[PDB]
């Protein structure tokens, strides 16, 4: 099925970059930036909200409710922007794959492959969240206090387990997002092996459900980010 | 060529499904929210 | 020699996905059973039950999809070959 | 394909930009709108 | 060489489908047990109970589908062939 | 060569039936447990309790059937043979 | 020769019976758990509960028989022989 | 040639009894859970709980017994030997 | 030839013990869960509860024992040797 | 000859311990679930609940122990070698 | 000879990851079922229930990734290679 | 000769950790379900419920540890090399 082989690969600063993944991430970023700018231009406190205003309001309200119910908004004002940007980034990345941006070589190529299908994207998001809430814990507990609480956790005599669970927080949070989207990239490829007259059915059903799967994955990734922040700050 | 046609038929099916069964509810929700906002 | 390694990798990946599917299906079924029971007892609780639900699902799915990823490593980029 | 790459940073940078924009173009305006919404009722 | 890889792929696909069937069947049974119990408790909640149900069924049946795809990769498109 | 492929296909079909039987039996048992408990708690619910049941069974019987199909492909139409 | 095919068929049929036994035993034990709980909570309903019970046991024990119909096919007929 | 078939038959019989024992143990445990809980909750109905119990066990112990029989047929009267 | 049969018999006996251990452990746990709950809610009922419990544990530990026997027959008195 | 028997014995002992660990872990989990539920509901029952629990655990761990012993017999005193 | 080593290591790592997936998924599903039910009954208990929950999941996940840590050691280090 | 022995040792250790992972994960999930349910139903009981819990998880996680230890013996000190 020809897994891997990122296209547009180049080399700079003595390291290799997957061009296609960067292009997909840039496309998602520009879509999110366009949504943000269209909100900013058309954000009304007194008027009737636009569609983008309603979308952003619902997302922000959901994340703010999560923060309120897990760790006070006073303690964690900086985590709401993180949750909102994470959710929109992953949601748009996954949903842009629903567009028919794939063709035949004679293997199947795809103009836009979901960036989460690449290990670098999901690993970058997971490690950024990891560093972010570990820094938040350090700030709220101290440079030396925070590691002690992290190792101790809620049960002291389970110290190694915590040290594993902690290292499991990013890894899973990355791979859980990776395999879910990576797997999809294979199915669409696998379904491409069918002839056109029967390819549309499995492809149609798979991508119709992949809309919901990507929505749920973005929601889960953001929710677990908020939960890890609430855990690591107190 | 054939892959593109098959996937395009599939995407037409997806668009029809979302427009017929997914778009209506999330349109109401939006209209209800706007109505509530203009109410206050 | 490569044929034996390839067959072993295929069997190992099949085991990985079999275990991942068993765990995913059963754990998701149990979590959704809790969700449906809660929404049956308190139909107005649905909104508040999707947070602890998708958390649980988020955990369960991990055990699956991590495994899925590694099967690819087993299958398409076999560690030994 | 599980080995990270330079794209890692190339992704992180981009994400940061979004994290910046949503940090100021989106989240504070939306919080202000919701606060005004609460105030007016 | 091809025979060994094909046999290993058949065994791996059999494992994939066995695990997928176990997970899907047991998860569907558990979710439908919740649905039946809820509709016994609250018949008027029947419709309200079909939202958390199809989501749960959506989560397991997704995994199954993925499994059914990967077996199709093992059996007809043996990656290490 | 074909002997190895046939043996692997037979083992794979055995695995497919094993998983399908486990999933079907256990899921049907769980759904029937829900149905029996619901009917025991109240008789008049029986009429409604058969709609969620046959749905759940339909999900649990589909998976088995799918497995039932694929073994028929594995043994009678062994791919890669 | 086909001795390898026969060994593979025996292993496959063993898997079929193992999975069928697991599924039948566990599923009909769950159904019987429901039946016993219903009779204990309402001893006058015994006969009533035997309608849904034998339905689910009909589904659970059917899966077994079908598997029993295929292990026999595997070891006595061995379609790929 | 007979050694390979004999080893395959031994593995198949091991699978048969492994599945049979798993099913028997778990199903008997579930049915006994029902019986013990019902006797605790409704001690006076102890007799009425034994008809639905020995039935369920009768099913479970049947599934085991059949398997055991076939295991014998696998090991002592290995088909295709 | 005897080496192949001995290895197959060892694998089959290991399968028998794995299945017997799984079934025995899980069924004993389920029956003991019933007993513990009944004795928690009915402190003076434990006596009566020990009647069905030992019956259940009778059917569970029995299966294990039978498995424990046949594994010996597989390992020390290998039928096929 | 010796190598094949040793490898088969290692696989059989691995199966023995895998099944034993599955049974022990799940049975201990279920028995401790009953114990925790009883102690949560009935504080003063904590003393009375440890007698049934220790019985249940006694029946579970024993199985594990037996498996462990046999696994040693497989790997340190491989019969038929 | 290294081909057999790699095939065996891949199958063993696949078994490790499959067992880890099954255990982690099902245990996380059970713990999250408890969490969702407790939140449905008492929403205010949400924050209270995440303390024990993430202890239990903390153990369950530790069972998964530790196994994963060993699977790497099987496939990338392959002791005895 | 040694190649087959250590390949079988790898598969057996994989089985050991697969069973240990399944048992540990599911038993810890069940004990955690009990602990979470007890804390949700009796908020003030949390401090108490950790003694029955860690006993349960003590017996569960013990088994896993043993399995892990034995895998080392299987893997790094494989018997009969
Ligand atoms: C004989 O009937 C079937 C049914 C299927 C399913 O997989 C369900 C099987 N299961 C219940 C065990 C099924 C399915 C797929 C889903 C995918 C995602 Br992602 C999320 C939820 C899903 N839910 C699903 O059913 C609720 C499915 C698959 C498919 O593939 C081209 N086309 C479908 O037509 C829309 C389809 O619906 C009927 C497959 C199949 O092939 C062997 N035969
Ligand atoms: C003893 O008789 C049977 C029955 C079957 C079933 O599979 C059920 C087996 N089970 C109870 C373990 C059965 C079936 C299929 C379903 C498929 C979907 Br998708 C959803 C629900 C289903 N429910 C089903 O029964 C409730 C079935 C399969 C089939 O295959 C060509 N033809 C059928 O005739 C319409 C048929 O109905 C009788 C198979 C079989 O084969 C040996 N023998
Ligand atoms: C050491 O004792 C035993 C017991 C058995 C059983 O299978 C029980 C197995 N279980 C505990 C898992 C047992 C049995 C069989 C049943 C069959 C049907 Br259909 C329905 C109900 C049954 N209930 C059963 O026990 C209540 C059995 C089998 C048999 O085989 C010729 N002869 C029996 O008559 C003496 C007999 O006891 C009635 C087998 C065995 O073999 C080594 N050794
Ligand atoms: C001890 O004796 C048995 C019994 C069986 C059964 O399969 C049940 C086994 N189980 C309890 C583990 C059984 C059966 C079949 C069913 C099929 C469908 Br579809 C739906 C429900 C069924 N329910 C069933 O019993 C509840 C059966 C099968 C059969 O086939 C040759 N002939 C039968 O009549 C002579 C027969 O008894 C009605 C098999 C067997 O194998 C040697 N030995
Ligand atoms: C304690 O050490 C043991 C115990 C056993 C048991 O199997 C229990 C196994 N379990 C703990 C997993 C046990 C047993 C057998 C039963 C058989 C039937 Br049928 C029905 C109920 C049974 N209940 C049983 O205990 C509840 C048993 C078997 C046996 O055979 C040689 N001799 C025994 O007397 C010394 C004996 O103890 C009464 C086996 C064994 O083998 C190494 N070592
Ligand atoms: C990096 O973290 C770990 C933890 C373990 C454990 O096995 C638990 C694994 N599980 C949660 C899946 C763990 C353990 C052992 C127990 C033994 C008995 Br008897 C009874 C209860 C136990 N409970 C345990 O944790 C609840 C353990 C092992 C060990 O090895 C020398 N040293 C320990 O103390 C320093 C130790 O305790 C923390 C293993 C491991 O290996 C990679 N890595
Ligand atoms: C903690 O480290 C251990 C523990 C064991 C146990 O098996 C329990 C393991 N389990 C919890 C998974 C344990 C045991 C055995 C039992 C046997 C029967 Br029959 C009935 C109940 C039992 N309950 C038991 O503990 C509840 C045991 C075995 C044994 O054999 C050499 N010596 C013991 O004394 C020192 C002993 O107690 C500590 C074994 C072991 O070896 C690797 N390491």
């Amino acid at each position: 099925i020809h897994v891997g082989h990122h296209t547009l690969v180049f080399e700079l600063f003595g390291m290799t970059f997957n061009g296609d993944t960067i292009l997909a991430t840039a496309v998602t970023a520009v879509i999110v930036i366009a949504l943000a700018f269209y909100l900013r231009a058309k954000v009304t406190s007194t008027g009737v909200p636009s569609g983008v205003q309603l979308f952003w309001e619902a997302l922000t309200i959901q994340m703010r409710q999560q923060i309120e119910g897990s760790i006070g908004m006073k303690i964690a004002p900086f985590v709401l922007p993180l949750s909102v940007t994470i959710f929109v980034f992953i949601l748009i990345s996954n949903w842009l794959a629903v567009l028919p941006l794939q063709y035949g070589g004679g293997a199947a190529a795809e103009l836009y492959k979901a960036p989460a299908s690449d290990i670098n994207f999901v690993l970058a998001l997971a490690l950024f969240v990891f560093v972010c809430y570990h820094a938040a814990g350090i700030w709220r507990r101290g440079i030396v206090g925070h590691p002690i609480k992290v190792v101790k956790g809620h049960v002291a005599f389970l110290a190694p387990i915590n040290i594993v669970e902690e290292l499991a927080k990013p890894i899973s949070l990355a791979l859980r997002l990776f395999g879910n989207i990576f797997a999809g990239g294979i199915l669409v490829a696998l379904i491409a092996m069918f002839p056109w007259y029967i390819q549309w059915f499995p492809n149609a059903v798979w991508k119709t459900f992949d809309l919901f799967v990507g929505l749920i994955q973005a929601f889960i990734f953001s929710l677990l980010t908020i939960l890890y922040f609430s855990q690591s700050m107190e | 060529m054939s892959i593109f046609i098959g996937q395009l038929i599939g995407f037409a099916v997806i668009a029809f499904i979302i427009v017929k069964w997914v778009v209506p509810p999330v349109r109401t929700l939006m209209r209800n929210q706007q109505e509530a906002v203009r109410a206050a | 020699p490569n044929a034996i390694i390839t067959a072993g990798a295929l069997i190992g990946g099949g085991l990985i996905m079999g275990g991942g599917a068993i765990g995913a299906g059963i754990g998701d079924g149990i979590a959704g059973n809790a969700l449906i029971s809660g929404i049956a007892r308190q139909p107005e609780a649905q909104g508040r039950l999707f947070t602890p639900f998708f958390i649980t699902v988020g955990l369960v799915e991990a055990a699956y999809f991590i495994n899925l990823a590694f099967m690819a490593l087993f299958v398409f980029a076999t560690p030994g070959l | 394909f599980l080995i990270p790459n330079g794209t890692f940073f190339a992704v992180l940078i981009i994400f940061l930009i979004v994290l910046g924009v949503i940090s100021k173009w989106v989240v504070p305006p939306i919080s202000k709108v919701l606060a005004e919404r609460e105030a007016m009722l």
